[PDB]
């Protein structure tokens, strides 16, 4: 069980930036995906979620319009496309795995952090 | 209280609906008697085609093909006819006359 | 619904217990996880029903609470026990909301 990402980027604001979350060792379509954002010293805060499948997307009030969550569990890639950038999206970016029950909406496994930064 | 009421009672008749989307007089019988106890009863809950009771419906359903069937027919629906419960009994309407 | 971490910033000496708190502004349940971010890491689940613990987790990490008052209390701090500890409610309202708390915070006490 092992979630990678993409590793951090420089966007401009009002720019775009595709993140990408690697999933390895478990099955990918059995498990709900998340992305957790935390900018620097405010604390962690929920974006997004997707189902099993893309029955479901959720996403926060304030990312609503602009973020999406996309998956791919065939290739187990787990997206969050991003677009018209604010100053206030200088974070670091989380991958979540949900666990099963969909009453449980928890954070079970995280990914290794994604440091997005805009200027 | 009154809002874990309203809950179940959307929950139970979006899990009927699905079930019955899945016996045309029975159905239409059954339409007309949630559509009658919808009147008794009446959005942040209901805001467009019941995105918000993912979680409460399938704490009971576990198949998602289902519930992406009925949102699908619920969003083909919304786009034909240009709140959430009346796009249903519309949607649910157009099951029983086939 | 509106979480509040009470202790904070908490001045403790490693080996000992600590306990926490997460106030829930409205009548949320047994729908209540716990994280821990420890630093420069990924943070991790410890509780995610408010009682229970999560698979890999030691069993000095417990916690309380069923309605709006939660607790976690982890026992016999070790080097990574000192870290900002995060807690998330899950209740099955419509519309879902994840909403964390501020993040308490267990550091080393000295003179």
């Amino acid at each position: 069980v092992q979630l990678v990402q993409s590793g951090g980027a420089l966007v401009r604001p009002g720019g775009s930036l595709r993140l990408s979350c690697a999933a390895s060792g478990f099955d990918f379509s059995d498990f709900e995906m998340n992305w957790v954002r935390q900018a620097p010293g405010k604390g962690l805060e929920w974006i997004s979620y997707i189902s099993k499948i893309s029955a479901a997307s959720f996403y926060a009030d304030s990312v609503e319009g602009r973020f999406t969550i996309s998956r791919d569990n065939t290739k187990n890639l787990l997206w969050l496309e991003m677009t018209s950038l604010r100053d206030e999206d200088t974070a670091v970016y989380y991958c979540a795995r949900d666990l099963p029950g969909y009453l449980e909406r928890v954070f079970d496994l995280w990914g290794q952090g994604t440091l997005v930064s805009v200027s | 209280s009154f809002y874990a009421f309203f809950d179940l009672w959307v929950k139970n008749l979006l899990i009927d609906s699905i079930n019955w989307k899945n016996n045309c007089k029975c159905f239409e019988n059954w339409a007309k008697t949630k559509e009658n106890e919808w009147k008794k009863v009446k959005y942040k809950k209901l805001n467009n085609h019941f995105q918000g009771y993912f979680f409460h419906v399938m704490k009971e359903l576990n198949k998602e093909e289902k519930w992406y069937k009925l949102m699908e027919d619920l969003k083909e629906k919304i786009d034909s006819s240009n709140g959430a419960i009346k796009v249903l009994f519309d949607h649910l309407k157009d099951i029983a006359e086939r | 619904i509106v979480l509040t971490q009470s202790p904070a910033t908490l001045s403790l000496s490693p080996g000992e217990d600590a306990t926490l708190s997460c106030r829930a502004s409205q009548s949320v349940g047994s729908a209540l996880a716990w994280y821990q971010h420890r630093p420069g890491q990924s943070p991790r689940l410890l509780i995610y029903d408010a009682s229970t613990r999560a698979t890999g987790i030691p069993a000095r990490f417990s916690g309380s609470g069923s309605g709006t008052e939660f607790t976690l209390t982890v026992s016999s701090l070790t080097s990574e026990d000192f870290a900002v500890y995060y807690c998330q409610e899950y209740k099955n309202s419509v519309p879902p909301t994840w909403t964390f708390g501020q993040g308490t915070k267990v550091e080393i006490k000295r003179t």
